[PDB]
DNA sequence: AGACGGCTGGCACGACTTTTGCCAGATCAGCCCTGG
DNA sequence: CCAGGGCTGATCGTGCAAAAGTCGTGCCAGCCGTCT
């Protein structure tokens, strides 16, 4: 990284043509996702992290 | 968006997700155990109602 | 005027420097009613 | 006189690994155990408009990086602009130091006097002193801000520049001969120092939250005070009926064995808890009654006590009271303590009598605070009038005690009147 | 300027606290099989 | 058809002690204040 275009790259958007919508796949979903949850809690009281 | 500061106590959005997150997690772990057919059926409808 | 995060910024160092130019992006109301619908079963998105 | 194998009885033990698990049930707080309950619970099946989108805040870097946005930087200057902002803490001292920014930008181009005049560039922002590598050049900038007419000002710079651990030791005399500078009137050179806001990034944004969970709580009512647990805050469980009715309905004998085993699971874990409870209510009212004279008269009238005194006066074991009281909080009309908390050493005083270590210390806090500023109160003159009180605390343990409660020592926070 | 007294802290030594790590068995009551 | 024997599971049980840890108090070293 060169910290010059970091900085740019952040502030970018594209056409953005003709969005449109269809039914999502399990792949997809799991695509979209980065992690699975597997717990109900929420924040820790204890030291107030996640 | 806490109200007393203590407790959080999300609400609307959470308690929702919560109660799904739970009952997967007991019907899951129900599934494995070749527990009784109508015990894991009656878990299944409240996943479904969940 | 509004939630487009990135030019509120842009247009005052505009106006402030005497520029009276506009940037104008996308909304971020835009984008979390995409990941609104998203939450549901159903695909979105903008093509090109 | 001899080495023989012996025996004889005069004991007796028992236990098993259940027994076990519900012993070591009571050793852990309630938040943290709330989470291996809904464990137990997820594994056994017969068991069992609002304010929203707030505001958002303006913290001391978003500041910072709103005013570099309104300042004629190249791009580079920029970028090495929010490098440096990036790094800065709350107090507005920066973390790393100026090679290692040099290093983060990673460019061959890119030098340390090109680095130091970005730097000085953003130093002038609104909360001056911000980015300050240490305090030294800290409160220069705001003495360099202040105009020439205010007195004493050379001196201050004098003092501030190259006698800081000459200043920091509270050496004043060896401050003196090195400054060469007036006598009793450089006193307020150093109270222009002083009033010259040390850590100014602190006061960009100061909201600090509530974080506080009772565990037992104690009443007044009208002496004698009575002690209820946290109805709230207590977990329980509560046996299914759908589940608990349809056991002997079952003709399948591995469904009848799968619930009468989960059956006996879950009644054995109820019967645990609720025992869990009873003890923990049981040992603060105890607690709380051995401690009634320090709730009422402050800290320094607490009767020392040892694990032994409370267990003997329950049915209960050292090593369970031990276990039960951890990470417990009560509260109590003058604050929340720790059950452990109570618990301190004890020292002999004049007159048979024992005082609490943490009496002790308390009462140490006070007379050294109430003292003279110009002449302080040392380790051996804190023994002598302590020993007149009558606790003859040795001065080794007037050292623990003082260094414990962070006070500096005497020669220390000596200062001017 | 140097020696004497004093102050403080690290380290050590009894004396006493507190923390964890143990891991079943026998005994009794109801039901089923069988003898009278 | 009624009484005796077998057998299986249901029920009972939150303390002992060993070792780590903490406590108070002394001994000694190093820096500082002050008079000669």
């Amino acid at each position: 990284k060169d910290l010059l275009k970091f900085l740019k790259a952040q502030t970018k958007t594209e056409e953005f043509d003709a969005i449109k919508i269809a039914l999502a796949s399990p792949d997809m979903i799991r695509s979209w996702s980065f992690g699975e949850v597997k717990k109900p809690e929420t924040i820790n009281y204890r030291t107030f992290k996640p | 968006v806490p109200l007393d500061g203590g407790r959080f106590a999300t609400s609307d959005l959470n308690d929702l997700y919560r109660r799904v997150i739970n009952r997967n997690n007991r019907l899951k772990r129900l599934l494995d155990l070749a527990a009784p057919d109508i015990i894991v059926r009656n878990e299944k409808r409240m996943l479904q109602e969940a | 005027k509004s939630d487009d995060v990135n030019g509120r910024t842009k247009m005052y160092k505009n106006i402030v420097d005497g520029n009276h130019q506009m940037e104008p992006g996308m909304p971020e109301s835009f984008n979390v009613l995409l990941k609104e619908i998203r939450s549901l079963g159903i695909n979105i998105e903008l093509e090109d | 006189m001899k080495q023989g194998l012996q025996l004889r009885l005069s004991q007796q033990l028992a236990m098993t690994p259940q027994l076990q698990q519900a012993i070591r049930l009571l050793q852990l707080s309630t938040l943290e155990l709330q989470q291996e309950l809904q464990q137990a619970l997820e594994s056994n099946p017969l068991l069992e408009l609002p304010v929203y989108q707030g505001e958002t805040t303006q913290t001391l870097q978003d500041y910072l990086m709103w005013q570099v946005e309104l300042t004629p930087f190249t791009d580079t200057d920029r970028a090495i602009a929010t490098s440096i902002v990036d790094a800065v803490d709350d107090t507005g001292y920066l973390t790393i130091q100026i090679e290692d920014i040099v290093d983060s930008i990673g460019d061959d181009e890119i030098g340390l006097e090109e680095v130091e005049a970005v730097l000085k560039r953003i130093q002038r922002f609104d909360p001056v002193g911000v980015a300050a590598k240490d305090l030294r050049d800290c409160l220069l900038i705001q003495l360099s801000q202040f105009a020439k007419e205010t007195p004493w000002l050379e001196e201050a710079r004098l003092i501030i520049s190259d006698h800081l651990d000459l200043l920091a030791n509270h050496d004043f005399r060896t401050l003196m001969r090195v400054t060469r500078l007036k006598e009793e009137v450089l006193k307020e050179a150093v109270n222009l120092i002083q009033s010259l806001d040390p850590r100014p990034g602190q006061s960009i944004q100061t909201s600090e939250p509530e974080y506080v969970i009772p565990d037992v709580l104690v009443r007044k009512v009208s002496g004698r005070w009575t002690v209820e647990l946290n109805a709230d805050s207590i977990p329980r469980l509560k046996i299914n009926q759908q589940y608990a009715a349809m056991g002997n309905s079952a003709r399948n004998d591995a469904d009848g064995q799968f619930i009468r085993s989960n059956l006996q699971e879950a009644r054995w874990l109820i019967k645990s808890l609720e025992s869990r409870n009873d003890t923990l209510l049981r040992v603060s009212r105890c607690i709380v009654e051995q401690q009634q004279a320090f709730f009422e008269q402050g800290e320094e009238y607490m009767k020392p006590m040892v694990l032994a005194d409370i267990a003997q006066a329950v049915e209960m074991h050292e090593s369970t009271i031990s276990r039960v009281t951890t990470q417990k909080y009560l509260h109590s009309p003058r604050g929340i303590f720790e059950l452990k908390y109570f618990f301190s050493s004890h020292v002999n005083t004049e007159g048979g009598g024992e005082a609490s270590s943490t009496a002790i210390r308390a009462l140490v806090k006070k007379l050294i605070a109430a003292e003279n500023p110009a002449k302080p109160l040392s380790d051996s003159k804190l023994t002598s009038m302590l020993s007149e009180q009558g606790i003859m605390v040795a001065r080794r343990t007037v050292a623990k005690y003082r260094e414990s409660l962070s006070i500096p020592p005497s020669n220390q926070r000596k200062q001017l009147v």
